[PDB]
């Protein structure tokens, strides 16, 4: 429980924010358990935040994912249901934060819990799914174009393909409900939105249907000879 | 030359294995025009003294309106291309115009064509015919034509320049 | 007569009266038996954390500057905090005549990540 009170001691006052790990170490055994490191304070510092994206307090996401532990950061802010919440602001940073944390790629951890990893990446791009709610309503536009932007960036082939390979062939239903939501967005997206938008989107459709086939299927073409295998045999 | 090989020959449309002879050496792969191919060949064989001289007359008009896909370039390359030696020694007067007629197939096969899927074997036959037979002759005049050609045919023989 | 675990015995004797401030492991073993060297450092002390080097040397002649920074590019462009920690880095090692991987390069590394409180 000390956690808290400790990370708002650490907020209380106007620390480096990296010499803040210093005393973070210090409080704690430095290895008994880091079940209970930053992973949560994300959604606690945010809890109270609600409308507001709570600045000043990014900063130690920021010094944390350079070597932390990113499956619970990842796993935490996948159940995150802040789309839900409909703030509009904090989402941009929750995208800006998954792109430092995406775009060239996972960690090791070690362990076949690297592996449950993979199938936070799953639940993931789930939530990215959620910010075509934030045009859901369409009653009156960077938000969406934002959001379809930084998923077709995570989306970038040889280097999540295998884990979403993985994740589909390790469980089947959320992988199914993963599916139905991306049929629904993309129902969803049958609105002129812009040239730009609504364009991108099927290609990562695509990239996730294609994902379950395979990685290396045969489509070459141009084989300009006479086959003499089948012919001799 | 013409039987119907423009709008859509057939899947044997491959021009390597078509046109290249000892194919015969099996009991297939033997279409009627390739041993026709040979033939001249069989000819020129033997016939490359002064006949040759011909051959430039016979393609100035002859082949012009007779081309529009690349095959047939291909064709009519093989038919006059392994022979530049003869003129190189004897009839010098004429490797020029084989030469220019060489860059009328191409600049006639580049109007008509929706996209080249062979560039690199033209490229480096016409790389060899230069290095190898032209020297350095004909660069001026093959120059008024390969300014107008597409521009990934130009990026492609930009080095002919020089 | 053969090692048939490592490199010339040399390196790993003396790396290994090193302080328990440095935390060395290896990775996975892509010079696993002519190399041999590939280490992945963790500092951990009164100071904050940071991405490991590289540290590949060569035979036990020892003109290597071993870290090549494998992942410099997207690890560095995180904070300007651990920015500066790189370049001061660099800068100490240029100033490192005829480095030698075995205490040279994670003693200046440890003394760069001290200098980085400014």
């Amino acid at each position: 429980v000390n956690l808290k009170q400790a990370i708002l001691q650490a907020w209380k006052e106007r620390w480096s924010d990296y010499q803040w790990a210093i005393n973070m170490k210090k409080f704690f055994p430095k290895g008994a358990t880091w079940d209970i490191l930053n992973l949560a304070e994300a959604l606690l510092e945010q809890a109270m935040i609600g409308p507001s994206p709570n600045p000043l307090i990014l900063s130690y996401l920021k010094y944390a994912i350079s070597s932390q532990m990113v499956s619970c950061s990842s796993v935490l802010t996948a159940i995150s249901k802040f789309d839900d919440f409909s703030r509009d602001l904090c989402v941009q940073a929750l995208l800006d934060i998954m792109d430092m944390f995406c775009d060239r790629l996972s960690c090791h951890g070690k362990a076949e819990e690297c592996i449950g990893l993979c199938r936070a990446l799953l639940s993931a791009l789930h939530w990215l799914l959620r910010c075509t709610a934030a045009s859901a309503e369409r009653l009156q536009e960077k938000q969406l174009a934002l959001c379809l932007q930084c998923l077709e960036k995570t989306l970038s082939s040889t280097k999540n393909r295998a884990l979403l390979h993985i994740a589909k062939l390790e469980e089947a239903s959320s992988w199914t409900a993963i599916e139905h939501s991306l049929l629904k967005l993309g129902e969803i997206l049958a609105n002129l939105s812009n040239p730009q938008l609504r364009s991108q989107a099927e290609r990562c459709g695509t990239l996730i249907r294609s994902i379950p086939s395979m990685l290396s299927v045969h489509s070459e073409q141009l084989h300009k000879t006479g086959f003499p295998t089948i012919h001799a045999l | 030359s013409s039987s119907s090989l423009t709008s859509e020959t057939e899947w044997v449309g491959y021009p390597f294995r078509l046109f290249d002879f000892t194919a015969c050496h099996q009991s297939y792969s033997e279409m009627s025009c390739s041993y026709t191919l040979a033939l001249a060949h069989a000819v020129w064989h033997h016939s490359s003294i002064g006949q040759l001289s011909l051959i430039p007359k016979f393609l100035t008009e002859a082949l012009l309106p007779v081309v529009k896909t690349e095959f047939q370039l291909l064709y009519v390359y093989h038919l006059v291309g392994p022979f530049l030696q003869r003129f190189q020694q004897e009839r010098t007067r004429c490797m020029i115009e084989i030469g220019v007629a060489f860059y009328d197939m191409l600049l006639n096969v580049d109007q008509c064509s929706t996209h080249l899927n062979y560039m690199d074997p033209i490229c480096d036959f016409l790389y060899h015919m230069k290095y190898m037979f032209t020297g350095d002759s004909v660069k001026e005049q093959v120059e008024k034509i390969i300014c107008n050609l597409k521009p990934a045919l130009k990026l492609r023989l930009r080095f002919i320049t020089h | 007569e053969d090692e048939r675990q490592s490199i010339p015995n040399v390196l790993q004797g003396e790396v290994a009266r090193l302080d328990p401030k440095f935390l060395v492991n290896l990775d996975p073993s892509h010079c696993s038996n002519n190399g041999t060297v590939h280490l992945i450092c963790k500092l951990d002390d009164k100071d904050l954390p940071s991405v490991p080097p590289l540290e590949l040397s060569v035979p036990a002649d020892y003109p290597a500057q071993s870290p090549m920074w494998i992942d410099r590019q997207w690890q560095y462009d995180a904070n300007p905090f651990l920015q500066s920690v790189h370049r001061c880095m660099t800068s100490r090692l240029l100033q490192l005549p005829d480095k030698h991987s075995v205490t040279a390069l994670l003693n200046t590394w440890a003394q760069s990540i001290h200098q980085a409180c400014l």
